[PDB]
């Protein structure tokens, strides 16, 4: 079994490098963020441009959806996160507290909380309703590259240029685990598996690893792509075959068989680094996005 | 931003 992703749409409109693309949990929408300070919303199935959401004073590195698909949070170089009402485009809350660029953000499954990671080396936990910062974790000793809640939100995984991946107890802020590796290249990306048992970690030595969280053990390695420079998103594709999906600094989307670790597909089309990829929640649809020689988002669909 | 290498 191999996928057969084919190009469906190319979405143009951002005026600088695109930073992050995410499908709404209800599958209806794609949100994108960019160095151009804008969020844009697009129909997931027809690629139709819906609206632009603006307000950040500097470039945006990440965006994330609430569980009901009604809210977005964005993380910006302006040191803030913003919570947006997607239907109105209005900024509901500006989340202030970070002392440097906000790099990464996610809601928890209940979506009463938001977690953020910053160049200021901290992880913050925010109350969605009030916009107040509930906890500041002294998480790392370099910029925080990624933050992600597990399946029920009880845990937070973070990664950093300090070479570490740490797991945090959401309720107490306490560190449950630091992943044990003999070496410490920058960790550029981390995410829980959908069942919360595994962690997918990227390092800037062209390497993705699947870690068993309970055992503290590396189970799988995925290679062949280029990743030495940028914090590139990776994914679990679960709708058809069980794949790992990543962007690449050679302008390609890479798809691996999760279990065998074989490259099953490489998607060509982009004309710059593929910084971000996202997997649709119910269909075999990938969204990919690229840096400033390109500035487009591509939507791809497979039979499996 | 994430679009510049750091």
């Amino acid at each position: 079994v191999k996928p057969n992703y084919a190009l469906k749409f190319t979405l143009a409109g951002h005026t600088k490098a695109v930073s992050s693309v995410k499908f709404s949990p209800n599958g209806e929408w794609l949100a994108s963020s960019s160095a151009d300070k804008l969020i844009k919303i697009w129909g997931a199935y027809d690629g139709k441009f819906e609206k632009t959401i603006s307000g950040h004073k500097l470039g945006i590195s990440d965006v994330a959806w609430s569980s009901d698909s009604n809210l977005l949070v964005s993380a910006s170089d302006d040191k803030t996160l913003k919570i947006w009402d997607v239907s109105s485009g209005k900024c509901l809350k500006t989340l202030k507290g970070h002392s440097n660029y906000v790099f990464c953000c996610n809601f928890n499954p209940q979506s009463n909380l938001i977690v953020s990671g910053s160049f200021d080396e901290s992880v913050r936990i925010w109350d969605v309703k009030t916009g107040k910062c509930l906890k500041t974790l002294p998480a790392h000793s370099d910029p925080v590259s990624a933050v992600h809640f597990n399946r029920d939100g009880s845990l937070i995984v973070s990664s950093s240029y300090d070479g570490l991946c740490r797991i945090w107890d959401t309720a107490s802020g306490q560190c449950l685990k630091t992943l044990i590796d003999d070496d410490n290249p920058p960790v550029s990306f981390v995410k829980f598996s959908p069942n919360g048992k595994y962690i997918l970690a990227a390092t800037l030595d062209n390497t993705l690893k699947l870690w068993d969280y309970s055992k503290g053990k590396c189970l799988k390695t995925y290679t062949g792509h280029k990743n030495e420079k940028y914090c590139i998103f990776a994914n679990f594709s679960v709708t058809g075959g069980k794949w790992i999906v990543s962007g690449s600094e050679d302008n390609l989307v890479y798809i691996w068989n999760l279990q065998t670790k074989e490259i099953v597909q490489k998607l060509q089309g982009h004309t710059d680094v593929v910084i971000s990829t996202a997997c649709h929640p119910t269909e075999n649809i990938i969204a990919s996005a690229a840096l400033e020689n390109d500035k487009t988002i591509k939507l791809w669909k497979s039979d499996c | 931003a994430r679009t510049k290498q750091t």
